[PDB]
């Protein structure tokens, strides 16, 4: 379980190439065709592709000098087409999802899929950054019971 | 809610296009804000413009 | 990869209160 190397090589490399592909496929637009088409498939595919690249977005802030130097450097060029081509792909699909949900119907399947991505990754993002703010509040509960013991 | 409150605030056309027709298209975007609101809570319970 | 097992259905299934786009499997957003 401390041997996640090849998954990080084929999934950081496949996170590079396939989210370069998901910089258009999961960042689908033009125009709606049910909002991407299907932004619960598309924009939330860029959300989980950005949750697999939350290894390069949120667990880049967890892997802060863990064991090596190129885990977030040689994979950072694998996160240029990996993280901001998935997170902003979910934000082109999310700003174009809610903008697609700002389109007068909008629609019975376009805002269904699009808003379903924008509640799934929205509330999942809320409990996620609430788990990181509760990592500074569970660390403020925990490490500030250790560093700020006071002893 | 700021796409119906930026479409709504954008539908002011501050003249007011006769003298006070800002809330005509703006409140029309408020009717589209109720329809998009309840349609989106029919779509998404957790977030994305419930009400 | 960038699906990412499964951003098509199961990661849109973190809420998925939208029946039926369907575009997302099942089911809810909170169980507390």
């Amino acid at each position: 379980v401390n041997t996640t190397s090849s998954i990080y090589d084929r999934i950081y490399n496949f996170v590079a190439l396939m989210e370069h592909i998901e910089r258009l496929l999961v960042a689908e637009l033009a125009e709606d065709a049910l909002e991407t088409g299907c932004p619960h498939l598309l924009e939330i595919h860029f959300l989980l592709t950005s949750a697999r690249d939350f290894q390069e977005q949120v667990v880049v802030m967890a892997k802060e000098a863990t064991e090596d130097a190129q885990r977030t450097v040689m994979k950072l060029f694998s996160r240029l087409s990996g993280i901001i081509s998935k997170f902003d792909k979910l934000l082109d699909g999310l700003t174009y999802d809610i903008v697609e949900m700002a389109r007068a119907e909008q629609i019975s399947l376009a805002i269904r899929l699009f808003k379903i991505y924008d509640l799934e990754e929205r509330e999942d993002l809320r409990i996620e950054a609430i788990r990181n703010i509760i990592k500074k509040k569970e660390i403020e509960i925990e490490k500030s019971s250790i560093k700020k013991l006071p002893n | 809610n700021s796409i119906s409150e930026m479409f709504g605030e954008m539908r002011e056309k501050y003249v007011g296009d006769q003298k006070f027709d800002v809330l005509d298209n703006m409140d029309w975007i408020f009717n589209e804000l109720i329809i998009v609101k309840e349609h989106i809570a029919n779509c998404c319970p957790p977030h994305w413009n419930i009400f | 990869m960038d699906r990412f097992q499964i951003g098509d259905e199961q990661l849109l299934r973190f809420y998925q209160l939208k029946t039926i786009n369907p575009t997302h499997s099942w089911a809810q957003d909170s169980s507390k």
